């Protein structure tokens, strides 16, 4: 559809500008390997994921028209899912990062479900457009805590879901299951809200300096 | 405040 193609190109122009700075990528190879240096790298990565996702969010069609408090509630409420999704994308476009994660002092209670999500979404071989649309769909969720005008958010989310589904008919014709499989990775993704809340209470994790952006977006 | 600034 003519209005849908315009929507999609707008999403892609914004999504394609997102990149993790090469300098962080180099750190994966170049830094000393210790629990503390490893944790720091993951912190800088997480911080940059939020940075990028804010820039992406403020370019989503309609987002600037929303009530200001609702904007904030979206950013904070969708942060955990969006960041986790983005970290899966980064990881799957690496062996070394995995080893750093496995040796950063983070408990296997949290590491295990993380790698299961990464593997699951990796096996789906999602295209750049699927990542972009899903990301936008996660950010524009009308069910976040404290949203005053949920119907306004729903009107921004629904055309993205339509484009995404419709795309799935276009590129994977006669297989309704590709789209349903995308939505099942979203089911895994949402389980991370609870994993995250528990990690923040944990000893190792909370006895660190998180960056200011992480502190703020996670309501620490 | 941080979030509003970046937005
Ligand atoms: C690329 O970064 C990995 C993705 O990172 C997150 O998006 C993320 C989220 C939502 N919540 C927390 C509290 C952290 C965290 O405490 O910071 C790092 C410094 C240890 C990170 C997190 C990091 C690793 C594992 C897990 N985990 O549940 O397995 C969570």
């Amino acid at each position: 559809t003519p209005d849908q193609q315009t929507l999609l190109h707008f999403i892609m122009d914004s999504y394609n500008k997102q990149r993790m700075p090469q300098e962080i990528t180099n750190k994966i190879l170049k830094e000393e390997f210790s629990a503390e240096e490893n944790f720091l790298i993951l912190t800088e990565m997480a911080t940059n994921h939020v940075q990028v996702l804010v820039e992406f969010t403020k370019k989503l069609p309609g987002f600037q028209t929303l009530d200001h408090e609702d904007q904030i509630a979206l950013l904070k409420g969708s942060a955990v899912e969006a960041m986790f999704l983005r970290s899966a994308e980064i990881f799957n476009k690496s062996d070394l990062l995995e080893e750093r994660i496995r040796n950063s002092g983070i408990s296997d209670e949290y590491i295990t479900p993380m790698f299961s999500f990464y593997k699951s979404i990796g096996e789906l071989k999602m295209t750049q457009e699927e990542y972009a649309l899903l990301t936008a769909i996660v950010i524009l969720s009308p069910d976040r805590q404290y949203i005053k005008d949920r119907e306004a958010v729903e009107k921004l989310q629904e055309p993205l879901l339509d484009v995404l589904q419709k795309l799935c008919k276009i590129h994977q014709p006669e297989n309704p299951q590709h789209f349903a499989c995308l939505l099942g990775r979203l089911t895994e993704l949402r389980t991370f809200n609870h994993h995250h809340a528990e990690m923040l209470m944990s000893w190792r994790v909370n006895d660190h300096k998180f960056t200011p952006l992480l502190c703020e977006i996670w309501d620490v | 405040a941080l979030l509003r600034y970046l937005l």
